[PDB]
RNA sequence: GCCGUCGCUGGCAGUCGGCAGAGCGAGAAAGAGAGUGGCGCGGACGCUACGCCGCGACGAGUAGGAGGGCCGCUGCGGUG
RNA sequence: GGGCCCGGGGGGCCACGCGUCCCCCGCGAGCGCACGGGGUCGGCGGCGAUGUCGGCUACCCACCCGACCCGUCUUGAAAC
């Protein structure tokens, strides 16, 4: 019973894994977070058969569905009423997500606004 | 494969096969009724 | 006043479509034409064959005009000679296809890439089908698929090969502008043959594949095509 | 305005005629047949009349809207495709049903309907399947047939007598078995029965379940 | 000039917000809130504003008038048209349209003053 | 009641020696020893049905702890009767050497 | 099929609307020319031109060079 | 065989107004079907509130295939 996007195509991630950085299941001071490997003799780099993959601009998102939320929406950060208001004309494309620093306070003025407006809002039932 | 799109390019195709449709099924009538008058001509 | 100028539109608009309908029955019968043309020149062998037989002679017929080149070899590791002159081929990639006209300046440079071609003599249906299914204009330097004569036309016309039974015609019988008819076609992007191969690395006399198999590129050209 | 003419050139071939251009302009005589060059109602008020539009402006416009789509050709509804059958699916044919609650039963076929389903029989009082529809791709044809030629069908037995009637539930709604069902298995069956037990032992056939078994391969056995 | 005015602003306003992949401005006149030139509500000699009547009760509609340009005080004429919908968009419809007043904002109008209207009815 | 599909064994994936492509499955069926005896099943219905803890709905029926992946036999493989089959999620590896239910629709017969 | 790059130094200011008239893809230079005599009030989207759109080809990479980062860290001027 | 397959004395033609001089001897209307500028149905079925439906990735586990530990100098590093 939520509100929908003027169309809902089907979303086709070429990955869903994220991209581990290298070696980083051997220590803990090496974090998931992907750094090129650059060693002369690094597997990886070299792009082996079996081993750990590496990002590239082949994986990249279909423009038309990029971005796009499950719900077939797209979310824009919003801090009060004001913010709200340009989502205004484009409510069939774009919802709301309201910054965590949001007081409880003024979270219910904004989900009540949003639904007088009809924008959709992704953290409507939060700090309630 | 698809036959408007060669007479598009080529409308002088749609001749050709019409001919070759109807040169075929004539060759083949004349082959069955030739093998007919063979076939009474041994039983006579 | 607009209803004046209403009928001007209207008679420019029959005017583009009677050129249209004309031309039409231009390229119609060209290939009335070409068909007789071609069934001319297959009879007219057969018959000069069988009088030389009569007489107790040979006929020796014409050396062929027309050869279709296949790269079947890689680009890895190619010599500079042979390099050159592939790419003067355009077979830059493995099994690109091209028609080339025969004479004694290209038959000597298929002889230097003889190990990473193989060639031969196409017949008509070879030349139809490559052209047809295959058939890529030119056109601005892009490559683009012949699905309409008006591709044709615009760039070859001044030739006056205006459609897809010209370009066949000019490139079968090598006709007075070969050369451009077929430089406009972008070199053919055939798959790899169904049925697999002998051998890519030896002549085709040798029972491999490389070298001049004459007639038998048709085979081949099927399996590809 | 003259009356329309069937197609004087018969089909050669999917999309080639038997003769050609001029053989067609001979035979339609066209060397003799040649040719040269509301939105608003007014009604009475009790102003004396108002000019009614009789197609108001939108309410109501949405924030976006869709743009039209390109014209495609050849996708029809499935009300205006072709109807295809297989050769070895005549009338009277014994089908073998491989899926639903009556899977493995041997049926009688009577006829395709306008939707491509198939009608068969149990014939109800030999293996309890009734006038029931099926579809041609989920059936085995054997090769044991019966002579239903001289077989009266009823004509409103259509893809519309057979659709499900949807039953709401806000317990549950039960199907009913109507007595016009009743009546029709009757009528159908009084026809075809006699005709199966004309063949020996084809009732007691109809009665069995296919099933494989064991060394029994479909590839292997005739139907 | 517009052109010349806007070469300023499209990419330096107080009004732009650039944030999740999207471009927004908040300024009035604007009928998409969208950092364009077309619409942006400033920079225009004539410029069409839809907005909420101050008690929620129709929409008001705003444009510039022709001679004040550098006077902000009498620039901008307002209307309130607090009618039935499809009367409501028929005054905006027309004074678009009849007065050739930006022809090209004249949907854009239209939208805004539905989903104005739209959010003033009950809330479900 | 009867059996109504055909027993076919998951022999193993699509591969080289080397490389394994899971989205295809090679199926033995039982009886077809030659590539000419597998005209009948090529797209015939594929199913690999298997148990698990959690009840889970059935078509037609009430919940219970069947469950079942659905494919299709695509084309033969090889000279001795094995075909390639597809299923909507490739098939676990734990049910290589285990039953493979091949069905006897969609008929062409 | 999708992503990006390169190329066409490609197309779009024509949203020219009731002060209206809907085109400029088409084988083959140059005008949808100007004139002088013989009921309804209606018609989607677009265009941050640093934007949007189309078509074709292409894509390995150490040392090294370059571009773009609505990548990230701290402080200052403006702004929110 | 070639000469729009020269000229004279059953089967297909992208022949089909005519005034003429004479080599030779610029607009008809409609209507419909589609192998026609990239898919639609104007086609259906089953289940659903306390145990069931969906949730790529993520947590744990299993299996099949793949898979030697990085940085570095080096012609060459998984390197005893
Ligand atoms: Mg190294
Ligand atoms: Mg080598
Ligand atoms: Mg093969
Ligand atoms: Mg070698
Ligand atoms: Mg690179
Ligand atoms: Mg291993
Ligand atoms: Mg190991
Ligand atoms: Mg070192
Ligand atoms: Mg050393
Ligand atoms: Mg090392
Ligand atoms: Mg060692």
């Amino acid at each position: 019973a939520a509100l929908r996007p003027l169309v809902k195509p089907k979303i086709v991630k070429k990955r869903t894994k994220k991209f581990i950085r290298h070696q980083s299941d051997r220590y803990v001071k090496i974090k998931r977070n992907w750094r090129k490997p650059r060693g002369i003799d690094n597997r990886v780099r070299r792009r082996f058969k079996g081993q750990i993959l590496m990002p590239n601009i082949g994986y990249g998102s279909n423009k038309k569905t990029k971005h796009m939320l499950p719900s077939g929406f797209r979310k824009f950060l919003v801090h009060n009423v004001k913010e709200l208001e340009v989502l205004l004309m484009c409510n069939k494309s774009y919802c709301a997500e309201i910054a965590h620093n949001v007081s409880s306070k003024n979270r219910k003025a904004i989900v009540e606004r949003a639904a007088q407006l009809a924008i959709r809002v992704t953290n409507p039932n939060a700090r309630l | 494969k698809n036959l408007r799109i060669m007479l598009k390019l080529n409308p002088y195709a749609k001749t050709m096969r019409r001919n070759t449709i109807l040169r075929q099924a004539r060759n083949h009538k004349l082959r069955v009724e030739r093998a007919a008058a063979a076939l009474a001509a041994k039983s006579d | 006043n607009f209803a004046e100028l209403k009928i001007k539109r209207l008679r420019k608009k029959f005017a583009q479509k009677m050129l249209r309908k004309a031309r039409r029955k231009l390229i119609y019968e060209k290939a009335k034409h070409y068909h007789k043309e071609y069934r001319q020149m297959y009879r007219t062998e057969i018959r000069m064959a069988r009088m030389a037989r009569k007489a107790g002679n040979f006929y020796v017929p014409a050396e062929p005009k027309l050869a279709f080149v296949i790269r079947i070899r890689g680009i890895n590791g190619v010599s500079p000679k042979v390099r050159k002159v592939l790419q003067l081929l355009r077979l830059r990639q493995i099994f690109n296809g091209t028609f080339v006209k025969l004479n004694k300046a290209s038959i000597n440079m298929l002889r230097i890439v003889e190990p990473y071609i193989a060639w031969g003599y196409p017949n008509l249906k070879s030349v139809n089908e490559l052209i047809y299914k295959r058939g890529y204009g030119k056109i601005n330097k892009k490559r683009i698929a012949l699905t309409d004569n008006t591709l044709i036309a615009r760039s070859l016309g001044k030739y006056n090969i205006i459609c897809m039974e010209d370009l066949i015609h000019e490139i079968y019988t090598v006709g007075k502008h070969f050369k451009e008819a077929n430089n406009f076609l972008w070199p053919f992007k055939l798959s790899s043959p169904r049925g697999g191969m002998k051998k890519k690395t030896t002549h085709f006399v040798e029972g491999g594949d490389a070298g001049n198999r004459e007639d038998q590129i048709n085979r081949l050209i099927r399996r590809m095509n | 305005k003259g009356k329309p003419h069937c197609s004087r050139n018969p089909v050669l071939v999917r999309g080639i005629g038997r003769y050609s251009r001029s053989a067609m302009y001979s035979r339609k005589a066209l060397y003799k047949r040649k040719y040269a060059a509301l939105a608003t109602v007014t009604k009475p008020v009790g102003g004396g009349t108002r000019v009614v539009k009789l197609r108001k402006m939108p309410r109501y416009y949405p924030t976006e809207d869709v743009p039209r789509k390109l014209l495609s050709h050849g996708k029809k509804p499935f009300s205006q495709h072709v109807r295809k059958l297989r050769a070895s699916i005549t009338p009277g044919t014994i089908l073998i049903i491989l899926t639903g609650r009556h899977r493995g039963k041997r049926v009688v076929f009577l006829k395709q309907l306008s939707s491509g389903l198939l009608l068969v029989t149990g014939p109800l009082s030999l293996n309890r399947v009734p006038l029931r529809r099926t579809h041609q791709k989920f059936v085995i044809a054997t090769s044991t047939k019966i002579d239903i030629s001289g077989v009266k069908i009823p004509k409103h037995l259509t893809d519309a007598y057979f659709k499900k009637k949807k039953l709401r539930k806000p317990e549950k709604e039960k199907y009913e078995i109507t007595e016009q069902r009743k009546v029709d298995q009757k009528a159908v069956d009084s026809q075809i029965l006699p005709k199966i037990k004309a063949v020996p032992q084809l009732q007691g056939y109809l009665r069995s379940v296919f099933a494989l078994t064991n060394g029994v391969y479909p590839h292997k056995l005739v139907f | 000039s517009a052109h010349l005015q806007w070469m300023v602003v499209r990419n330096c306003s107080s009004f732009l917000i650039k944030r999740n992949k999207q471009t927004y401005s908040t300024e009035p006149n604007n009928l998409k809130a969208r950092n364009s030139f077309r619409y942006n509500g400033l920079i225009h000699r004539k410029t069409v504003g839809v907005e909420p009547a101050a008690d929620g009760k129709g929409v008001v509609v705003v444009m510039k008038r022709r001679s004040g340009q550098r006077k902000p005080a009498t620039s901008y004429v307002r209307t309130t048209i607090n009618k039935n919908a499809r009367a409501t968009l028929s005054s905006i419809r027309h004074m678009i349209r009849k007065n050739k007043y930006h022809p090209d904002l004249r949907m854009a109008a239209i939208r805004r003053a539905s989903a104005i209207l739209r959010s003033q009815k009950p809330v479900m | 009641s009867g059996r109504l599909w055909c027993k076919a064994i998951f022999a193993g994936y699509k591969r080289g020696l080397r490389n394994q492509r899971e989205h295809t499955a090679l199926l033995k069926i039982e009886g077809v020893y030659a590539r000419d005896e597998t005209e009948f099943y090529l797209g015939k219905r594929c199913a690999y049905v298997y148990k698990a803890k959690n009840n889970t709905v059935t078509p037609g029926g009430k919940p219970n702890k069947t469950r079942v992946i659905w494919g299709k036999v695509t084309r033969a493989h090889g000279n001795s009767g094995m075909v390639r089959a597809k299923f909507r999620s490739n098939l676990p590896a734990k049910a290589i050497g285990h039953r493979i239910r091949v069905m006897l629709y969609p008929s062409r017969i």
